RNA sequence: UGAAAUGAGCGGAGUAUUUGAGCUGGCACGGGCACGCACUCUUCUCCGUGAUGCUCCAUGUUGGCGAUGGAAAUGGGGUGCCCCCACCCGUCUUGAAACACGGACCAAGGAGUCAAACAGACGCGCAAGGGAGGAGAUAUGGCCAGUACUUCUCUCGUACUGAAAGGGAGAUGCAAAAUGCAUCUGUGGUGUGCACACGUCAAAUCCGUUUGAUUUGCCCAACACC
RNA sequence: UGCAAGGCCGGAAAGAAAAGAAUUAGAGGCACCAAGUGGGCCUUCUUCGGUAAGCGGAGCAGGCGAUGCGGAAUGAACCGC
RNA sequence: UAAGGCCAAUUAGUGAAUGCCCAUUAUUCCUUUGGUAAGGGCGGAAACGGAGAAAGUGUAGCCCUUCCGAUGUAGAUGUGGCCUGGAGGUUAGGACGAAGCUUAUGGCGUGAGCCUAAGAUGGACCGGCCUCUAGUGCAGAUCUUGGUUGGCGUA
């Protein structure tokens, strides 16, 4: 035999093919894996890898991050190119925080409504990924976005809450219940708010 | 869907994954949340701190809709004008007049930046939020 | 069917590339090899000469430590310590029978004299390092374990203008020369055969009468009965 | 017809997988199970006892499901369905169905002598 | 073992479940389109009788 | 607006023309010469198609559909009735004249006609020999 | 009925290894120093962040300018 | 068994080529050179067949048996025999072939379910909003206990914090007011950090481009310190 | 104009020589959800109690338990694997 | 004049590395299966030995080539994995004989099982495929109910 001790753990857990039920979605798979198969672009590998991943790997970007993003980019660029188009492997939600935007490119797998309004009233542009893939077929001259994980309330539950140095919130339905013993001092002790490392 | 339970995996292995050295007995542990303090003291503390004692004055009987008032913030006030007044408000000139009460707010607080300047009614105002929307040039009208 | 034909004028260029590149290919091996072999005589003929002159006036000649040592495993996987199995993965001894060269040096020693029992290791010649590349030698490549069957995939494995044939590989490995770590890190490590004859006693050190050890420049008697 | 010619069919193994013990109870079916006993000399695999089936018994891959004769086994139940192997009849010969009748048999065999597609069981 | 759920409060500890030894306590809703469609027939004789009253 | 890869995608698994049998995928579509379940040998969801058949007579048929009345099922397929001194070549040609891809294996399909209307005349004229004898009914 | 040993524990806190400690930079908190250095340290700090502020203004109006 | 035979081995061309051994003319080696480094004997040499073939299968020689049958042959099935191998199943247990418990035979029956609260992972719709429920209205007066339509309400969320009376979150610049002033296309800053853009370097390439590394700009997600 | 701390602008860089002067079947880090288990036993080298024990209690490692196969006629744990 | 105990050989002062036998180990060849797998082909070249050629997690695997691993109690997970009663669709069968039953009836599959043959059996219903659903798989519980049985032509 041979002395392989613990080869099983370095295996990964990576997904090959996607759980959707969406024919749509089929069909963008099978051209994205053959452009990400027959051409050099690390574009279009990172568009292919993205596109096979769960709904919740996947969050939804906001029109005024966008924005942002954009103008931050665009203060350093020649003036005599044009700006790059937006990419983003999600959802494109309004903001209502926001009134005045640019007029911008910006390729989604989904649009909210309003958020299709806002882009076409600013004088942009809406697009699919059959239309991205005929305008720039390598992926030149984009802005590829990823939307925002942390803030979900899943993620602000995750762990003890009980452990010093924890600010996670604890899964109750009655708010008012857990405020005594161990988190007050004048009850037994408290969660000590802070810990080193 | 009966088909894609665990039992039908389990058919043929005859402890149904719960060993042969300690079995599946009743009730091992007590029954709900008992032990809370003694045997489950370590899982209740870690996990539910706070859960034990005391705190606080009495209420007996309480009516919640005399304590109704919710609250909506500046840089929100475009979800309660119409599009089309929206674009035509202009400080200086003529505006939009939203009523809180009747769109289900009682306060206007003042986080961040206002977009479209108006005239707000409502029953209850923070100080930031006065001095912003003043200087941004709409106001602020008292209602009942 | 315009793309047919630039597609077959394009494979016409590639063809006659690959045969002038083996062409080069073949004279730049040619030219390596009497070189070495011509080196190789030279050294040995000046070594003799050194020894006759001190004997001649009833002096001493210290002969030059080894460099390289060739290391086999001997015992199977079952009941080895921890300190004992870190060394043998660091080594690449991970079955019985599977061989390796080293750097005859202070850590490396260090490191063989931790395992005694488990390894038999000695000074190889230079018919034991041909024999061991031409017949027994694979490469990594991509990942795989790949036969060597020609010096086009050493080059294109090495990418380097001192490796470029099996002589290149030979002569690294024997002398203990500035690319050993490339060349012997480059490659499988040798699985072997059983020694045909037998042995004498795993359990005891090659002095007691057993197989285990040191056994210095008779490695080579050892070797070619299993290669 | 005939059929395209392959490799020589091997079949590394043709005996059964039985139950263990299963000849001295009558109640016992002979169709495999695992052992699941702790002291199961099956299970533990001793010398001399009944083998368990494992993945390195498969069949090579090239002659997987295919007859003696040389084909491969399609299922028919009436005359319209031989029209399915007209064109690959090198490969496929037809199976009839055991519930069809005399009268429909007729046809079909007529049929399949026409069009040169075999039947297995015609 | 428990990990990290929230503490159950599901107040099911009457005899409500009718079985063997218990007439149970529990009331379904199977009859709402039956008297949904009662109700409206009702309503339209009501209003044939009274015309042309409303 | 619904092309033939959404099309395919929708009826890969589960449709009236997919006989699956003892584990063998097999089709009883009309418009296919192979009878393998295949997206390049489905004519019926094809845009253009063409497909090969028997006549009386020993005659080659070519059924073809060219994709401008892909939305009339009575005017959809269009017939090319040709003597029966037709040659393979030339029946390919025509099937190639619609879809290159399917030159080779339209070819293979005409000999193989031919081929069966010799042998069902073979076949009927020792039949028809055979049948001196007897018979209680007819007809 | 009460028995002690620690025979297999070695080998469980090695399968997944032990971990080395996490480097020096991170994790680098100031929290529970001594506290007149980290005043003097937090009003430096403030002033580099306006002096940031600054220069990126500087440097937009210059790639404005060319 | 030559359906692309890559051969020092199959083909074409000549007779020479260059491997060693003896013997030959600056530095090294030792206190002269046994012959290290540089410039006659002994062997065969040079050249050649890309895939308009992506995959699979189809190609020698000599006998025996088989000329349509109660045939021959190969495989499968059954029963006996020989040589070898081989403790009784399920279970609790550190340990069962056990002098440890259950075990005469067969048929049919026989054990993780339904409801309700919460959570994580995965599928689907919409999104700063999402969604009812109860009920009504009219297609509608076995089909029809279904399907189609609906307000204004309710609920979860867009804001938290205090025992409570209560209070309630943008940025930059000037400035220092215990409700200061001015602008509003905008990441509060710093370190690490996809893709894209701008240049460089190394490797291969009918050789126009790939495969890696790296500078600078902006850095998306995210983590760390403020 | 010294020292402490945080930054900005520049330089250098056998990217770690020579002296036995490392090696790797050497991709680092970070989460979420959950099972079984919580009666052990044998051996090597140290040992504490006990007159001693196929006895009780410990340290380090390897095993059996969860495992056959080839050897020691036979043997859970010995030798080889 | 060991087939004992200590030491030492390998065909023997001849002149040159291995006397012989036996593993689920080692080397190598063939086939299966799975990967943190690695490459290539897939615009029908033309003409007319054979056929095929699917942009693809999983199949009777789209087709080739290559490399490495494969035992396991308690336990986890996967499976175009097998089987049973009923519902929505689709496609078929049956008095020229459905279900059920019988077997030295073979064939297919690593297997759960599937399919054909014969009945010198039966006499009216029922098979495949995609979805939906559950009172859905037995060798043992001093298990339940029915029927048999050795002891026994015995006490
Ligand atoms: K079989
Ligand atoms: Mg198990
Ligand atoms: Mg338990
Ligand atoms: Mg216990
Ligand atoms: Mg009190
Ligand atoms: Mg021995
Ligand atoms: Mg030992
Ligand atoms: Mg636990
Ligand atoms: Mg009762
Ligand atoms: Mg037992
Ligand atoms: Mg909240
Ligand atoms: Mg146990
Ligand atoms: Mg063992
Ligand atoms: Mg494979
Ligand atoms: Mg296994
Ligand atoms: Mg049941
Ligand atoms: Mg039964
Ligand atoms: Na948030
Ligand atoms: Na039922």
């Amino acid at each position: 035999g041979v002395d392989l001790t613990g080869i099983s753990k370095k295996s990964r857990v990576i997904r090959h093919h996607t759980y959707s039920t969406n024919p749509y979605i089929k069909l963008l798979i099978k051209l994205y894996k053959f452009l990400a198969k027959r051409t050099s672009s690390g574009f279009n590998k990172v568009v292919y890898q993205r596109l096979i991943k769960s709904r919740s790997n996947r969050a939804p970007i906001s029109l005024s991050r966008i924005a942002v993003v954009m103008k931050r980019k665009a203060v350093f660029t020649a003036k005599s190119k044009a700006a790059p188009i937006a990419v983003v492997v999600g959802d494109v939600l309004d903001d209502v925080r926001m009134a005045r935007i640019p007029a911008m490119r910006v390729c989604a797998l989904r649009f909210s409504k309003s958020a299709r309004q806002s882009i076409v009233a600013a004088g942009g542009e809406c697009l699919t990924f059959d239309q991205l893939a005929m305008i720039a077929p390598t992926g030149k001259n984009t802005y590829l976005l990823r939307g925002r994980k942390s803030g979900r309330e899943s993620v602000r539950h995750f762990g003890a809450s009980g452990v010093p140095g924890s600010h996670s919130k604890p899964y109750a339905t009655n708010r008012g219940k857990e405020t005594k013993r161990g988190r007050r001092t004048g009850r037994s002790y408290k969660r000590k708010a802070f810990r080193h490392v | 869907p009966t088909r894609f339970k665990k039992c039908r995996h389990q058919r043929g292995s005859t402890f149904c994954g719960y060993g042969r050295v300690g079995k599946h007995r009743k009730h091992e542990s007590g029954r709900g949340n008992a032990g809370g303090m003694h045997h489950h003291r370590i899982n209740f503390d870690k996990y539910h701190p706070g859960y034990f004692g005391k705190l606080g004055m009495d209420h007996y009987h309480r009516k919640k809709n005399p304590m109704w008032k919710p609250t909506i913030n500046l840089n929100n006030l475009s979800r309660l004008i119409a599009a089309e007044e929206a674009a035509k408000a202009a400080k200086g000139g003529t505006l939009p007049v939203v009523d809180l009460q009747s769109s289900g707010y009682a306060k206007l607080l003042g986080n961040g930046h206002i977009q479209v300047p108006c005239i707000v009614k409502a029953r209850y105002v923070s100080k930031l939020a006065d001095k912003k929307i003043r200087k941004a040039g709409g106001a602020v009208v008292l209602q009942a | 069917a315009a793309f047919k034909q630039q597609q077959t004028e394009s494979f016409k260029k590639a063809v006659v590339a690959r045969k002038a590149a083996k062409a080069a290919l073949k004279k730049t091996a040619y030219l390596r090899a009497r070189k070495y072999s011509r080196e190789y005589r030279g050294a040995e003929k000046k070594l003799v000469t050194l020894r006759r002159q001190a004997a001649s006036h009833g002096n001493y000649y210290l002969e030059a430590k080894p460099k390289v040592a060739v290391v086999t495993r001997i015992r199977g996987i079952a009941k080895v310590n921890p300190k004992q199995r870190k060394i043998l993965q660091l080594l690449r001894l991970r079955q019985i029978f599977n061989t390796v060269f080293v750097k005859m040096n202070k850590p490396m020693e260090n490191m063989l004299r931790a395992v005694e029992p488990y390894i038999a290791y000695g000074y190889p010649s230079l018919a034991t390092v041909r024999a061991m590349v031409y017949k027994r030698g694979y490469l990594k490549i991509n990942g795989q374990r790949v036969k060597i069957t020609d010096n086009q995939m050493i080059k294109d494995k090495y990418n380097n203008v001192d490796i470029v044939c099996a002589e290149d590989m030979v002569n690294q490995i024997y002398t203990c020369g500035k690319h050993f770590r490339t060349v012997t890190h480059g490659m499988w490590p040798f699985k072997l055969a059983p020694p045909a004859g037998g042995m004498r006693q795993k359990r005891r050190h090659f002095v007691e009468g057993g197989d285990y050890g040191n056994r210095d420049t008779l490695i080579n008697r050892f070797l070619a009965r299993m290669i | 017809v005939k059929p395209t010619v392959s490799k020589a069919i091997v079949k590394k193994r043709t005996k059964r997988f039985t139950r263990h013990r299963y000849e001295l109870f009558p109640q016992l079916s002979s169709s495999w199970r695992k052992p699941r006993g702790e002291d199961s000399p099956v299970r533990r695999r001793y010398k001399g006892q009944k083998a368990m089936p494992n993945k390195g018994y498969g069949s090579d891959r090239a002659t997987k499901y295919i007859t003696p004769s040389g084909f491969r086994n399609f299922p028919i139940n009436n005359v319209e369905d031989l029209y399915m192997l007209v064109m690959q009849n090198r490969k496929y010969a037809g199976v009839i169905s055991h519930t069809v009748g005399a009268r429909k048999r007729k046809a079909i065999v007529r049929k399949a002598m026409e069009l040169d597609v075999r039947l297995a069981n015609g | 073992p428990k990990g990290n759920n929230a503490i159950p409060h599901v107040h099911q500890k009457k005899h409500w479940n009718p079985c063997s030894s218990q007439k149970g306590n529990v009331k379904v809703f199977l009859n709402q389109p039956a008297q949904k469609h009662r109700r409206r027939r009702l309503r339209l004789l009501k209003a044939k009788k009274v015309f042309p009253r409303p | 607006s619904h092309s033939v890869d959404l099309q395919w995608v929708l009826v890969r698994q589960n449709s009236r023309f997919l006989q699956k049998r003892g584990g063998i995928r097999m089709s009883n579509d009309p418009f296919n010469n192979n009878g393998n379940w295949t997206k390049r040998h489905c004519g019926f969801l094809n845009e253009k198609a063409a497909v090969v058949k028997p006549a009386k007579g020993g005659a080659i048929c070519v059924t073809v559909k060219d994709g401008s009345s892909n939305n009339k099922p009575r005017q959809t397929y269009k017939k090319t009735v040709h003597a029966a001194g037709v040659r393979a070549s030339d029946v390919s040609r025509a099937v190639a004249a619609v879809r290159p891809d399917l030159a080779d294996v339209s070819f293979r399909r005409a000999r193989r006609m031919a081929c069966i209307a010799s042998r069902t005349a073979k076949v009927a004229a020792a039949r028809k020999a055979r049948s001196e004898k007897i018979k209680f009914s007819r007809k | 009925s009460k028995n002690h040993t620690n025979h297999n524990q070695s080998s469980k806190n090695h399968r997944n290894g032990i971990k080395g400690p996490v480097p020096l930079h991170l994790h680098n908190s100031k929290r529970g120093s001594w506290l007149p250095a980290l005043v003097n340290a937090r009003r430096v700090r403030k002033h580099n962040q306006k002096a940031a502020l600054k220069k990126r203004r500087e440097r937009i109006a210059a790639f404005a300018a060319k």
